[PDB]
């Protein structure tokens, strides 16, 4: 996809993050699990929703009443309506189709840039102190413990207090 | 071994495919179809005003009282009317329906409708009011006619000339409806109505009418050549309708005070009444949905969604998730 | 302290904000809206010929010179016509127009109009020319008739046979106009027209046409139980039309050249000429925009944007700028 | 938003950064200031101006003449036009609001592409004789002057010429 | 000098051009056009039945069978008509036919089509049958008419009142046409059918008709200041067609037994048949195409790609490509 | 271009890579020369080759005749129909020109994301063991002769056995 992280460099998603969309793995001494990135994936809900949303509530619709009034010497006036149906028909259809196949692509899209954004917020606080795997992963120079582990996933990761041990 | 931190995404077990611009069949965590396909299977009110529901009768055999349709209800307003497809009962006696189809147009929405009595059966003193039946408008076994007008005719040999007038003292527009009856022969021409030349003149203060009855050979249609030919007019407050004639002349006795708001049209539906409320009916069922489009049916009477030819629309919510 | 270089973007003082398809209401630094909104509030020329205003007179009352009507004043061309919602000064006699909807669109864009004389009202040696007026068309507080037309009666207790013909010497279609009075009933159709049973025959190339008088009883509209009734034809150049009657003519005298190019339609307003141009006119004002919208009014005439039901369509040009 | 820079790790915009769209601030022992990016600033105008204009002259105009000129026996025709007048007025607001919705998405999207594609062209000059903060900054290993500064803006800076004093 | 690797990308020698929202006139390597902009030239068969093509003659004239029109070949179905635009040969005796519009929109696709003779000419023992000629209808440089229908006159200085009837014992609807003359004045009217007053009644289960001649003076069309006005309509199998007259009266001889499934309607073209097939016929070439927007004609038949305003619709497919 | 690649830090395309969208150009002491990346090129591929087919497919098309059958006396409903036609060409004719300048837009930018993953991928393999020259090249701390730079291509890349010549 179009960033480059869902189904791309992060080859596939976690069963086992449950309660949100996006978030991290970590393993450490004392063990391994997920944690959802809560902001992350607020901001998508409210995204994705307002545009599903949008997509529904600017359709104007008004009363209208179809029948087939005309009669047998009406042919002519009566083949009018029935290009200006199929014509609405033809407009409508195609944009419908169009429409959801446009909006599938941005959708996925917007997920994978959520994800490689909060790759990128992690990578720049680590820097130097961890290696980058290339899989999503940060295999870390010091020993990180849980506490450290949610410094780096409330982004207030303090390198300069590990860059020796690192080094 | 080192410790680590990795960025993810969620996946769960839905196997729900979405199609995009750029490749189809991609399976999502979560997925919402935006296309109606659901109706309720009846007819309903709109708004929540009830539909008038003919059964098997035509608008003109209810109006003029075909005596084969079911006894006239008072229903004093509705929304749409319904027919079936092909009515059994419309004009029990062949004939016409003069800009039938106009008028239908105007009784497709009514906000309000009562039926009146005009000019007395029994007024008729210079003529035969009780005689104007014919096997082919049968009641209970025996010769009738449309119940909400006269078929006069001759009397001791005579048809004086008719002048009638009725004032519109309503306060209210008033849907007033006659005929005229296209005999098959002078012989039988003057057999009904004694005088062989005949007119029927009507006039309102924008009507300026006069009828004359055509002779021709016809096809029996139901035993019969003869036709009958129906017209009709809005009668405005206060306004009166004179009629003149001698001969040939199917008066009114019943017309309808009209209230005219809206209009909407005649559905062609098989169904029957389903004592439920819409904002959007359709021949074979009411919609109660907020969904941009639908695919259920063209002949919609309401605030619909937009008609698409389509089995489905369904959006993307969440991630690409592996399928199964 | 190290030095440093830093990436950013410029902000400013803007509170507008747009709404996006995942965000509604972002503050952006500029914006652009694409919805015109705006009208002149006056009627104007349109590319950049006038139209006809016909202030309180329908284009009948115009056509055949209802005396009520302001006295003529030549317009030799337009691009659309303008009636108010309802003219007061119509049919001054009362009675009907034959396919009136028709030639309002005929006429609704002009390239040349002239009225011309075609058969001079002196010219009825063996007819009354001078007598045809009713309380109902007053001019000058004096009872008068439509004066572009004449109403002939008897003269010496008689009505000829009359037979006249007009040819289209002209290089330009003509349209001509001519009526029939319906009276009430025999009595009076013999006092006016002396002849019991008449007609008009019209005749031209392409015209076929014979009116007969219908009696009627009517309501008095204006006092009157009486009608006329209307009728017109576009006679080509080198054609002739050829009246022919015993009674209840309604003659021409003058009719009008034309040249027809394109059409438009009526416009309905109440606004008067506000001595201005424009590429597209509503009844509210004209619009002057490249915008590709607009929501001011559906009932434009010219080249407009597309209408459409919207508060606004406003654009990002610029960047996300925090808001205040 | 789509490529992280604006409203992401770039976290705001710069009142004092008045002559162009994206640009550069820089702070040394001779002062500091803004200086926008001509280059940049300028395609991004071309690009945006040049999408509204297409929004805009892409429209078909033609003349028509909308009236009423039915009568009160013509009601069914006056119905059908009903329903095209109306049928018309719902599409073109369907499309002219989602058009609106969709391509204020790109604008702003396009915005942060194109600050996100200044900052990486520095960062790729910089490399190593300078820490990346990870807020939009740049923070030197050695001394960079006026000069330096510009040589960053213009595209010219030579590394080699300073590594040693970085390290 | 050390080893490297680099990341890039596919250029050629393409100078196709793009354009796109932000930028215009953008080279790319691979382009491709979705605008349909060729016809083959032809008027072809549609799915693949073959249109019928009038070469200079009017639906009208085809039917009744005007003389100067070529002979009538069997076409027993079609998928549209095709008209030049100004036939030559219309009516050849000047008049009008009645609902014309209607039965050519009736026409337009018919799926059998068979004319039989319903009334002989060799028929008619109490009236003149070979004497219905008119120097307006030549063929072979002597006075003619109408093919299809007989214009009778009195014999012996007598008319009898005809009484004729047609049963489509047919298992197809068939189209019935007759006629009116409309003489001069009543010393034409004599001299032709003896009787100065007279009538045409035509009835079917659902037709009620009487015609009368309308008199006119009316202008000399081909020397003549007669007219012809003619009648049509669809008897039903097993209903019978009723005339009755006595005089005035353009008699059928043949009719056309016809099956109705879909609708078309009528080219304007002047190009002639190209033994070719298509799914959708412009009036200057067919189409063959499976592309979504076509910028031809508008007045297609069949199933077409959406008309357009434009010049050209390409996407690109390839890269940006370095231009020359 | 959104992604920065294509006619951004890739400054421009390649005349001699023949057999594909996207790939690599190497030189070494064994010689040099361009190598499609299959995979990525058929993948776009795909992806242009059916948002066109989309564009094409999802277009309703049905049977209709349009003609001219009313007469001089029905000029009011000729200017109806006049009015629908006009109405749908101007529909279509906007909504033609908008799509085709709209998925021409996404169209580059997806070569441009196509390019820029493939780089990523390869930058990401090499870390430490080449040095990023800015302009789509990798320059090598190590000799990576033909079999290196197969392991490069093919996404194997040893970064463990030539770290030591590297450093
Ligand atoms: C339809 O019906 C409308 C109402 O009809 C009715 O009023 C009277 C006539 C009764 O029939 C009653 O039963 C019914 O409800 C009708 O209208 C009336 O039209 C009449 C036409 O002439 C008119 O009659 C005249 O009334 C004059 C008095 O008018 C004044 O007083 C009225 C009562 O208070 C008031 O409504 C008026 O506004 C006004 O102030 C009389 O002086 C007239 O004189 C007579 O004229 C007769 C012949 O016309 C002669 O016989 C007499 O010698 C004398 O000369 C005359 O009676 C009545 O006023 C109208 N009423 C209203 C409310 O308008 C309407 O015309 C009918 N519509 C038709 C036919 O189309
Ligand atoms: C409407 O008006 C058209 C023009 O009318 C006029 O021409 C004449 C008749 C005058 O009335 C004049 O004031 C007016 O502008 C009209 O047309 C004319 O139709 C006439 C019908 O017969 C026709 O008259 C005939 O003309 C013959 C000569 O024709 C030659 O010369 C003409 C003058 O140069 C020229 O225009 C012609 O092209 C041609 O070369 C005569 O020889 C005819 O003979 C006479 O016929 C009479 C009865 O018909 C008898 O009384 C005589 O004994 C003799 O037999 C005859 O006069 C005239 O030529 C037509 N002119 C044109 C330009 O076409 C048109 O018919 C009118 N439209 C209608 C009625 O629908
Ligand atoms: C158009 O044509 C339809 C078919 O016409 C035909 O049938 C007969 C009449 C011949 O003319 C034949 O050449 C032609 O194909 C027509 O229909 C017929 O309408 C007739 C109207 O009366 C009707 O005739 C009656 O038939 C009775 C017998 O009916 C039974 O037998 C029939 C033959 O097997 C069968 O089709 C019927 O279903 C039924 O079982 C007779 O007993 C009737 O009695 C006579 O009536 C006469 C006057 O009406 C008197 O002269 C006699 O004294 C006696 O009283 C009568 O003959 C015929 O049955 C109908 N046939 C069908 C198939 O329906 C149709 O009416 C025509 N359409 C019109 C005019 O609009
Ligand atoms: C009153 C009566 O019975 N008169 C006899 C005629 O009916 C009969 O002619 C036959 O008429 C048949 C139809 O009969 C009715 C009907 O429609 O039912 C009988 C009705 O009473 C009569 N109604 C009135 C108001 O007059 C009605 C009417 O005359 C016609 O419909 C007018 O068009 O006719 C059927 O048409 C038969 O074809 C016909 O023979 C004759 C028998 O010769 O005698 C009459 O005394
Ligand atoms: C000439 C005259 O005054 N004749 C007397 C009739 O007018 C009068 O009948 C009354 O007529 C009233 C309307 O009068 C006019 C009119 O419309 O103004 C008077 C006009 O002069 C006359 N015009 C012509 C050309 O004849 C006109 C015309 O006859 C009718 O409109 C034709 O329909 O009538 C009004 O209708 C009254 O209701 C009516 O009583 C009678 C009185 O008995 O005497 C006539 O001599
Ligand atoms: C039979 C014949 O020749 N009768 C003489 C009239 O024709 C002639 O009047 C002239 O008629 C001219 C047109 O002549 C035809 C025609 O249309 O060709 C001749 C046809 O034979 C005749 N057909 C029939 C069935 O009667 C036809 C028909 O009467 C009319 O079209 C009916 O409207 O007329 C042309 O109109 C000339 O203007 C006219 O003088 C007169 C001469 O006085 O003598 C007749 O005996
Ligand atoms: C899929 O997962 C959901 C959430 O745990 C569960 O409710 C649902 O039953 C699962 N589907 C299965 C087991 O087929
Ligand atoms: C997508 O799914 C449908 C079955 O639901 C299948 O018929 C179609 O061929 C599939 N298309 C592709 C490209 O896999
Ligand atoms: C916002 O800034 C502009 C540009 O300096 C200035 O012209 C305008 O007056 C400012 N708005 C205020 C001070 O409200
Ligand atoms: C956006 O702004 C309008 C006021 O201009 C407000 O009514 C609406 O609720 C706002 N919506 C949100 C989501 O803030
Ligand atoms: C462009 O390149 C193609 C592929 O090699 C070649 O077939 C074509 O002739 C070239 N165009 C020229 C030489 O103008
Ligand atoms: C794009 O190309 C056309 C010629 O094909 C030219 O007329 C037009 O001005 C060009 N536009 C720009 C912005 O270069």
């Amino acid at each position: 996809g179009l960033f480059g992280a869902i189904a791309g460099f992060i080859e596939g998603g976690w069963q086992g993050m449950v309660d949100g969309w996006y978030g991290y793995h970590h393993s450490n001494e004392q063990g391994s699990g997920y944690a959802a990135d809560k902001e992350s994936t607020q901001k998508a809900i409210d995204g994705v929703t307002n545009k599903v949303n949008s997509i529904i509530d600017k359709m104007n619709t008004q009363f209208e009443a179809v029948g087939r009034e005309f009669n047998n010497l009406e042919r002519r006036i009566e083949n009018l309506n029935k290009k200006m149906e199929d014509g609405f028909l033809d407009v409508w259809t195609y944009n419908a189709e169009l429409l959801v196949l446009m909006e599938n692509e941005r959708t996925l899209d917007f997920h994978d840039s959520n994800v490689k954004n909060l790759y990128d917020k992690v990578r720049l606080q680590l820097r130097d102190n961890a290696k980058e795997l290339g899989n999503g992963c940060f295999e870390f120079y010091h020993k990180c413990d849980n506490e450290c582990m949610e410094s780096v996933r409330n982004g207030t990761y303090d390198y300069p207090q590990y860059s020796e041990e690192a080094r | 071994d080192p410790d680590q931190i990795c960025i993810g995404y969620h996946a769960n077990n839905s196997t729900e495919q979405v199609d995009t611009i750029m490749e189809k069949n991609v399976t999502v965590t979560h997925a919402q179809d935006i296309l109606e396909k659901k109706h309720n299977g009846k007819l309903c009110d709109l708004d929540g005003v009830k539909p008038l529901i003919l059964r098997d009768c035509s608008v003109a055999g209810w109006l003029l009282g075909n005596p084969m349709c079911d006894e006239f209800i008072n229903v004093p307003e509705w929304s749409y009317i319904v027919e079936k497809a092909n009515p059994v009962n419309d004009l029990c006696y062949p004939g016409d329906f003069n800009d039938y189809e106009e008028l239908k147009h105007l009784l497709s929405r009514i906000n309000h409708f009562e039926k009146i009595q005009i000019i007395p059966k029994s007024s008729w003193s210079s003529h035969e009011a009780s005689l104007g039946v014919s096997s082919a408008c049968p009641y209970q076994g025996k010769s009738s006619f449309f119940r909400n007008v006269v078929w006069l005719i001759k009397k001791d040999s005579t048809y004086p000339t008719i002048k009638r007038s009725y004032n519109n003292t309503n306060q209210e527009d008033l849907l007033v409806l006659w005929g005229i009856h296209h005999p098959n022969d002078a012989a039988e021409q003057t057999k009904l109505y004694q005088n062989p030349t005949t007119y029927i003149s009507v006039g309102t203060s924008t009507l300026n009418q006069r009828l004359v009855p055509r002779i021709a050979t016809r096809s029996k249609v139901k035993g019969l050549s003869g036709r009958m030919e129906f017209f009709w007019t809005i009668l405005k407050p206060n306004d009166a309708i004179n009629f003149e004639s001698n001969g040939n002349f199917i008066a009114p006795e019943y017309a309808y005070k009209i209230v005219k708001k809206g209009d909407s049209t005649i559905m062609k539906s098989e169904l029957e009444y389903g004592n439920c409320n819409t904002k959007c009916q359709t021949p074979m069922g009411a919609i109660n949905s907020s969904m941009p489009f639908h695919n259920i049916h063209p002949l919609t009477i309401g605030e619909c969604p937009k008609y698409v030819k389509s089995n489905r629309l369904v959006l993307a919510i969440g991630l690409r998730n592996s399928p199964q």
